[PDB]
């Protein structure tokens, strides 16, 4: 219910409260064990990082991958694509923005 | 201790203002407050201190030789 | 103020907390604007009436030097046109126009309280004062540098709407002072009383339990009458033990 | 009964001392301390108990004295502040000595639990010996 | 209250205040139960007050635990949870 | 009018006010006691306050002896304590009169539960201002703790606590058992169990006591006794070493 | 010794009712949430164990008691008031019954004696009435399975499926949600687990939930063989491992 | 809602019975009584209010006795203290009936304690507003207990109650440090007389009469005896010189 609601908070901007809808599911599907697969749990984590990039907070994105409590050992190609977007926001260059576009195009696009 | 002070509401603020006015001027000892009553029942930590009632002087009934001096 | 912060000793546990939530935000409010927080507005100090209440009232304004606004509960409830309304509003405006102002309330149980059934029979003045205090704080005009100190007999008998955060953020009990804190008090009021150099200040601390500057003056009253009987201009260190022991029987 | 407690200290101090100053002293603390220690009743701690440390000094290697000092603050004791006064004094004998005591001053900091862990509300001595350790590491 | 419904206040009020990456807001959610809007908002407010007491312009993890013990227990009364007598 | 707080009747809020005021009388003495269980035994420790120097430390006891096996721990005034003490010793004797074997642990808690109800159910009897705590070693389930409140309710407890500070003592006992995932403490000798309860007691309180300020009950298998002043002092010296 | 209050504490209110009984229903509606359902082949009884501390073992307290093992019971209300009813009901069902009829009482006969005992302390002076509500359901050789709802006033009422407790307002709709005459004994268990879960604010497992059903006569729970007339007790209390096994089938 | 003091079973919001607190006030309005606990025996001392010279000395004695081996003394109302001893004396014969042995101190301690705690439960009966002080010698030693109107009693190395208990408790604590081992029965009589004169400052409005009795092992051999002869005369002249 929060994942379907968090999508409605995308085109409406206001990403401050949109991260709570996505973070509520991460700990919810984590305790489901077999009920969640590897690919389904990977897409849920991508929603949290995508909401923070729209909110423009660099420190909160680095705390997700660095801290094991926030990461819970979930990593893939599409997850690393969100890190390249956050690094391109500080330097403000479209070269690194389109760099991860072609390589990660499978999962990213 | 009760909540029935609604009828005593005028009496309640009487003792409250007494504590307030005695704290206004602490440099004047020439204003004396004396209360002559039958006995003491309800106490208070606010009533016992400087500038207020402190020494309790009992007024018992006169003794054998005391009534002889009064009548004389 | 006429009473500094050295005569309120024994409350130093609370004194360290009160100075940081009152003296610190009043002298330098600009430190909170950088973080984005808000300082508390009111400070609720309850306890037994008459003990340390008069001292802490003048002690807050002494370490500051601002104006001391005293609000007696007797004059708050009267029969007039707009009585308690004009008292709080003009005080609210006088605190905004003049920043160095400290408001102190004494015995708010008369103007407060839950009563019994929460009905009103000649009770309209109780709700008149309480509703105005809560409405001025949550409005679009707050008090940044203004501190309001309230006192009552019991905290549980007041309005729970005020105790919630957003208006009154400070609830602090006033218990009896410790033994090490009553030594500094006994060196102040007794200093004005003429005595000798052999006077022992450690005689009372053993027999004193929760005796502030108000209770020690009763010991000086009994010691002042003793100097006339013995034809002396001072008192012996034994007069301190006999005077505190008499007070310890009536008090705690 | 009044001064008789402090008179029994110097009596074994005179006659014969060989290697036995450790057992003939610290064991006396177990007999006393039971009903004593009110205000002025101290005949040993803070006064004579500090003299025992002065007796154990200049006797054997400081490693044995450093271990016996922990046992005083281990079981019961009285006040850690009184022990902190002795620790400040031991640092003075080690400073005027030096020689092989350069590494001894480091072992005293780690062995005593007063410096490593919280004991009494006065920690002033805990940071005093710590600054001396910084001067050793900087060299 | 709910875990996310309370988190909506943490992610909002604390967004306007300076904090540190060491401080974690997840510990103040699950541990807290049945709190109003101002009580949770007072946690971020008291954390900033205690930081000024130590002269700090940010919010650390230690300042959260010091301000947590004050607002965690609103019930001092006894004789509760009584299904008997 | 004020008969709700005078005699025991159904209140508009569904609470008995007269009985609830008896619980506040348990904290008048300010005694915080915890009960822990070993492997085959159970050890309980209670606080002891001696305000007057003329008090005899041998006569003052907060932990009584019901029989050679089952003990009792009471927090509160002695007059309400002896009311439940005379019945507990009598009902334990009446059991072997009609049966002949030893009363189990959960049985004495039930016998005293209906008796404490008589005070609450009947208006002419006031409820006791004490709380009953029974610890012993059962012949089947082994160590067990049954703490009977004046309400007349009893249920099994892993490690319980009482007094105003019981909230701080309980928090210490929660973090210790969740790590070991066991209800009791596993130890062979019963002397080490005494040191285990003192460790959790000091950290919850934050102060130290002497041999005369504490009373340590010890319930072993088929035996029960109470440590004297010299035995409690030996436990404080033994725990001083190592930890 | 010489009780001086013989007057009843329950008096008629000026509104036309009894205050002591009306105020006793408050503790019933504020008590522990329980439920029961009567099927054709058996009766299911479920309740929730609410512990004020995590260190309190819930295995000692039994919220589902046993009078005679044709009938289960549960209390939505004061425990001590319920415990004295257990000792007295077993007495009138054995000393005053089994010593006469030489058998065990049915469901309708058991609620008749318990209802009279609850009123004894209500009318008598110097004693407080019973504010506990009981649910008594069992099997009969003729009328079959029958369930009753015992009020603290002493008036029982028959019910097919009833739930009383804190969430009793919303629980009655859940028992009236899916119901028919084709329900089984195990089919009512899955409904009981989903209904009770609505009122559980804490952990939900076999330890914190007490589930007891009334089935056929169990020879394994009897203890002897060779007598065909007695096949064993009908009442069976489920363990912690059996409750968790039926949770994955929901 | 007031009225908490109108019944014994009604508890105050703080959990303290008002009737119990009022029973202590009745003790402060009565004649004080002291006591001394020795090793081989116990010593009891109590004064008397002298209205005029019409009172005949050594006739009416507030010190009671339980069998021959136990003395008793109370401070408070006269009928309350004497009735409690009668219950203990009648039950003392029941103990010798079944058990054939004389009742010791620990068996006599719980004897009077069960009655006082029973009156607090029943609101229809009045509790004893007196402070009972009893003692004696048994097979295990000599013990001294002090009973309170609330039914609270424990071991006491000294017993002080009544109006003058404030100055009496200070002297009993000094005798412990002066004699940590024990005290003789003859010296305890002289020391108990000085304590009585110390509390006489409030009683100076009238005269005074001292009644001292003690029971020990090596002297009375478990027999309750009153101080008479030259032992009483030497004890009076010794305390009167030290008090002034």
């Amino acid at each position: 219910l929060d994942l379907m609601s968090g999508i409605l908070h995308c085109e409406d901007k206001d990403y401050k409260t949109a991260f709570s809808y996505f973070f509520e599911s991460f700990e919810s599907y984590h305790n489901l064990t077999t009920h969640n697969s590897y690919e389904k749990a990977c897409q849920v984590l991508k929603y949290m990082l995508l909401s923070k990039i729209m909110l423009n907070l660099i420190d909160d994105v680095k705390n997700i991958l660095n801290a094991k409590y926030t990461k819970e050992t979930y990593q893939s190609r599409g997850i690393d694509a969100m890190k390249a977007v956050a690094e391109a926001y500080n330097n403000r260059s479209l070269l690194d923005f389109n760099t991860a576009l072609k390589q990660y195009e499978k999962e990213l696009m | 201790f009760d909540s029935e002070k609604s009828g005593d509401r005028e009496v309640q603020r009487t003792m409250l203002e007494l504590l307030n006015q005695l704290d206004g001027f602490s440099s004047d000892d020439r204003v004396k407050v004396l209360a002559a009553t039958n006995r003491v029942d309800v106490l208070d930590p606010a009533l016992l201190r400087s500038g207020r009632l402190d020494r309790k002087i009992e007024f018992p009934l006169p003794s054998e030789d005391s009534r002889a001096q009064i009548l004389q | 103020g006429e009473i500094t912060f050295d005569g309120i000793g024994g409350l130093t546990e609370q004194i360290r907390e009160l100075r940081e939530v009152i003296e610190l935000p009043l002298k330098n409010p600009e430190i909170f604007q950088r973080v984005g927080i808000k300082p508390p507005k009111g400070v609720l100090l309850y306890g037994p009436p008459g003990t340390g209440k008069t001292l802490l009232a003048k002690a807050v304004a002494a370490t500051i030097g601002a104006n001391f606004i005293f609000s007696p509960a007797s004059g708050i409830v009267d029969k007039y046109i707009g009585e308690s309304a004009r008292i709080i509003r003009e005080m609210f405006a006088y605190a905004k126009e003049h920043e160095p102002c400290i408001i102190f309330m004494d015995e708010v149980d008369a103007i407060g309280g839950r009563r019994f059934s929460e009905g009103t029979s000649a009770d309209r003045e109780i709700q008149r004062t309480l509703m105005e205090l809560l409405t001025q704080m949550d409005g679009f005009d707050n008090l940044g540098q203004t501190k309001i100190i309230m006192a009552t007999n019991r905290p549980d008998t007041l309005d729970p709407a005020l105790l919630r955060p957003g208006r009154l953020d400070r609830k602090v009990e006033i218990p009896l002072p410790n033994e090490a804190g009553r030594l500094e008090i006994f060196k102040i009021h007794t200093a004005k009383v003429k005595k000798t150099g052999e006077f022992d200040f450690e005689a009372a601390v053993k027999m004193s339990d929760g005796f502030n500057g108000a209770d020690i003056r009763n010991c000086a009253t009994e010691a002042g009458f003793f100097a006339i009987r013995d034809d002396r201009d001072h008192i012996n260190p034994d007069d301190l033990m006999k005077a505190v022991r008499k007070v310890a029987e009536v008090k705690k | 009964k009044d001064y008789s407690q402090i008179l029994k200290e110097e009596f074994p101090k005179i006659d014969s001392l060989a290697q036995n100053d450790c057992n003939s002293a610290l064991d006396q603390l177990l007999v006393l301390e039971k009903k004593t220690r009110q205000a002025s009743d101290l005949a040993s701690s803070k006064e004579v108990l500090a003299k025992i440390v002065d007796l154990l000094a200049s006797r054997n290697k400081w490693d044995d004295l450093n271990e016996q000092l922990t046992l005083l603050s281990k079981k019961h004791g009285q006040l850690k502040l009184s022990i902190q006064y002795m620790i400040q004094k031991v640092m003075e004998y080690l400073k005027s000595s030096k020689s092989l005591d350069l590494n001894t001053r480091i072992s005293v900091i780690e062995t005593i639990r007063v410096v490593t862990e919280n004991k009494i509300f006065v920690e002033v001595e805990r940071a005093r010996v710590t600054k001396d350790l910084v001067e050793i590491k900087k060299e | 209250r709910d875990r996310r419904e309370r988190r909506l206040i943490f992610g909002t009020i604390a967004s306007k205040m300076s904090l540190a990456p060491e401080a974690d807001l997840d510990s103040l959610i699950i541990r807290n139960d049945s709190l109003s809007g101002a009580v949770i908002a007072a946690i971020m407010q008291e954390a900033g007050l205690r930081a000024v007491r130590k002269n700090r312009y940010v919010i650390l993890q230690s300042d959260l635990e010091e301000a947590y013990a004050t607002q965690v227990k609103t019930d001092n009364t006894v004789d509760k949870f009584d299904f008997y007598k | 009018a004020g008969y709700d707080r005078h005699i025991t009747i159904f209140s508009p809020e569904g609470r008995l006010y007269q009985v609830e005021y008896a619980f506040k009388a348990t904290n008048q003495t300010n005694i915080n006691s915890l009960a822990v269980r070993g492997k085959d035994c159970t050890v309980v420790i209670s606080q002891k306050k001696v305000p007057d120097k003329l008090l005899d430390p041998t006569t003052v006891s907060y932990i009584f002896c019901i029989s050679r096996t089952i003990g009792m721990v009471v927090n509160g005034p002695i007059p309400d304590a002896r009311n439940a003490a005379l019945r507990a010793k009598a009902e334990a004797a009446e059991f072997r009169y009609k049966y002949g074997y030893d009363m189990p642990c959960d049985v004495l808690a039930k016998r005293m539960a209906n008796l404490s109800q008589i005070y609450t159910q009947r208006a002419y009897m006031r409820p006791l201002g004490v709380i009953l705590t029974f610890v012993s070693v059962d012949e089947e389930l082994g160590p067990s703790i049954y703490k009977t409140d004046p309400a007349g309710y009893y249920v099994g407890y892993k490690a319980t606590a009482t007094g105003p500070k019981q909230q701080e003592i309980t928090t210490n006992l929660e973090n210790h058992f969740k790590k070991s995932k066991i209800d009791h403490i596993n130890e062979e000798s019963w002397e080490k169990v005494v040191e285990f309860a003192i460790t959790h007691m000091i950290d919850a309180l934050g102060t130290e006591f002497s041999k005369n300020d504490l009373e340590v009950g010890v319930a072993t298998k088929d035996k029960f006794f109470t440590l004297s002043a010299e035995n409690i002092e030996e436990r404080l010296v033994a725990i001083a070493e190592q930890d | 010794m010489t009780d001086r209050y013989s007057f009843s504490l329950t008096t008629f209110s000026p509104s036309g009712k009894l205050g002591q009984i009306d105020y006793a229903l408050t503790a019933v509606k504020q008590g522990v949430t329980s439920l029961g359902i009567k099927a054709t082949n058996g009766v299911v009884i479920a309740t929730e164990k609410k512990s004020s501390s995590p260190l309190a073992m819930s295995e000692t307290l039994s919220k589902v008691s046993l009078l005679t093992p044709d009938i289960g019971a549960v209390y939505s209300g004061m425990g001590p008031d319920y415990r004295v009813l257990v000792d007295k009901s077993r007495k009138v069902a054995h000393t005053s019954y089994k010593r006469i009829y030489g058998e065990y009482p049915p469901t309708k006969l058991l609620v008749s004696e318990v209802a009279k005992i609850m009123q004894e302390a209500t009318q008598s002076g110097g004693v407080r009435p019973f504010g506990v509500s009981l649910l008594i359901a069992g099997h009969d050789e003729f009328n079959g399975f029958s369930l009753y709802q015992v009020d603290p006033s002493g008036s029982y009422f028959p019910w097919k499926a009833t739930a009383i407790g804190k969430g009793s307002v919303a629980a009655k709709t859940f028992l009236e949600k899916r119901w028919n005459d084709e329900l089984e004994l195990e089919d009512a268990i899955h409904i009981a687990l989903l209904t009770l879960k609505e009122s559980v604010e804490g952990e939900f497992n076999g330890d914190t939930i007490e589930l007891a059903i009334i089935g056929d006569e169990n020879p394994d729970l009897l203890g002897y063989t060779g007598i065909p007339t007695d096949k064993g007790p009908r009442f069976r209390k489920l363990t912690s491992q059996e409750i968790n096994d039926r949770l994955e089938a929901l | 809602g007031t009225g908490y003091d109108l019944s014994n079973s009604v508890f105050s919001p703080d959990g303290r019975n008002f009737q119990v607190e009022y029973a202590v006030k009745a003790v402060e309005n009565g004649t004080t009584s002291i006591g001394i606990k020795c090793n081989d025996g116990v010593v009891f001392a109590v004064e008397k209010l002298i209205t005029s010279k019409l009172l005949v000395p050594q006739k009416n004695v507030k010190i009671q006795v339980v069998d021959r081996h136990i003395g008793c003394v109370y401070s408070g109302l006269i009928p309350d203290g004497r009735h409690l001893v009668n219950r203990g004396r009648e039950e003392a014969a029941s103990f010798k009936k079944l058990y054939k042995t004389p009742i010791p101190i620990p068996a006599f301690a719980d004897r009077l304690g069960q009655y006082v705690q029973a009156h607090t439960l029943y609101n229809s009966v009045r509790p004893f507003g007196v402070s009972t002080i009893f003692g004696g010698v048994d097979k295990n030693g000599a013990h001294l207990y002090m009973l309170e109107p609330s039914g609270s009693y424990w071991g006491y190395k000294g017993a002080a109650t009544g109006k003058g208990r404030q100055s009496a408790k200070a002297e009993l604590e000094k005798l412990v440090d002066h004699h940590p081992e024990g005290l003789s029965a003859r010296e305890a009589v002289k020391q108990a007389a000085k304590i009585i004169y110390l509390a006489h400052e409030d009683n100076k409005e009238k005269d005074f009469e001292l009644e001292i009795s003690w029971c020990s092992l090596s002297e009375t051999n478990g027999l309750h005896k009153f101080v008479k002869g030259d032992l009483l005369q030497e004890a009076i002249d010794f305390a009167q010189k030290e008090i002034n």
